[PDB]
């Protein structure tokens, strides 16, 4: 869904 | 003539809040449905480094995953909204969007069919940070704030953790204040502006995000997103769109 958002947070 | 050296960095948030803010992005048009896609694909470079910039403010990477996607996709506009007020106003050449140094709006081009009412609510943050006269250091403390003032009604998974983050930027915001060497009738004037002045953050994105969201889902219109504001936005307008933001005030309204 939000696979962007959370590979750049982790 | 002086070596090769990195500043000072003191035992303050304003300090950190300095040295890790995202170095200004260069975007590298007469008809206002070209220059919003151009202003759109700038937009998702600048979202990219401020999830960058988020992960460095002390406390953040603390909250739960959850939570820090959260305040982000509900932050984002105001961010981006708020920091191209900041280059707007520090240019100093009138009434000009600064996009980018290598992008800035004019009188001309602000009044193009289409345009004027977009460019006007972004033009206000750059008018109130002029009237304020706001100092980089406040501008820092209230952008982080920004990051921090639209929360889910049923509230955070981390929440305590949020709520302690927040009073420490709030402070910040104070000594940032109190720094300017005025009197304490002063400080406390100045206080109830900028917090003001935060307040009314919540109204110009809601303008904007209208143009946003309607931009975005209007497939006819060909107004083009980048992937990762097209991302962010597709998870948002469910949140938005069902009342579920809820909007931190200092002042009743
Ligand atoms: C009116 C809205 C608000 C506009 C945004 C206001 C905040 C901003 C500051 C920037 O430095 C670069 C891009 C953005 C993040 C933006 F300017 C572009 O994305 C286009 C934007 C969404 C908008 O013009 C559009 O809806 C056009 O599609």
């Amino acid at each position: 869904e939000n696979a962007l958002l959370r590979y750049l947070l982790d | 003539m002086v070596p090769a050296a990195l500043p000072q960095l003191t035992p303050t948030l304003v300090s950190l809040l300095e040295v890790i803010e995202p170095e200004v992005l260069y975007a590298g048009p007469d008809s206002a449905w070209r220059i919003m896609t151009t202003l759109n694909m700038l937009g998702g470079r600048q979202v990219i480094a401020a999830v960058k910039w988020a992960k460095a403010i002390p406390g953040f990477r603390n909250l739960h995953l959850d939570d820090q996607m959260t305040l982000l996709q509900y932050s984002w506009m105001s961010l981006m909204a708020f920091a191209l007020g900041w280059r707007s106003y520090r240019q100093a050449s009138g009434n000009l969007l600064c996009f980018a140094p290598d992008l800035i709006i004019n009188e001309q081009r602000m009044t193009l069919p289409c345009m004027y009412d977009q460019c006007k609510h972004m033009l206000f943050i750059s008018t109130e940070l002029q009237r304020l006269q706001v100092s980089y250091e406040e501008y820092l403390c209230m952008k982080t704030l920004l990051l921090l003032s639209s929360v889910p009604k049923e509230g955070l998974k981390s929440q305590e953790l949020f709520d302690e983050i927040r009073m420490t930027y709030i402070k910040e915001l104070g000594k940032a204040i109190v720094k300017r060497e005025g009197n304490s009738s002063q400080n406390w004037q100045r206080f109830y502006q900028l917090t003001k002045l935060l307040d009314s953050m919540h109204d110009v994105v809601e303008n904007l995000l209208s143009y946003c969201f309607q931009t975005f889902l209007d497939k006819s219109m060909s107004i083009e997103f980048p992937e990762m504001l097209a991302e962010i936005i597709t998870n948002q307008i469910p949140k938005y769109s069902n009342g579920n933001i809820k909007k931190l005030l200092f002042h009743q309204k």
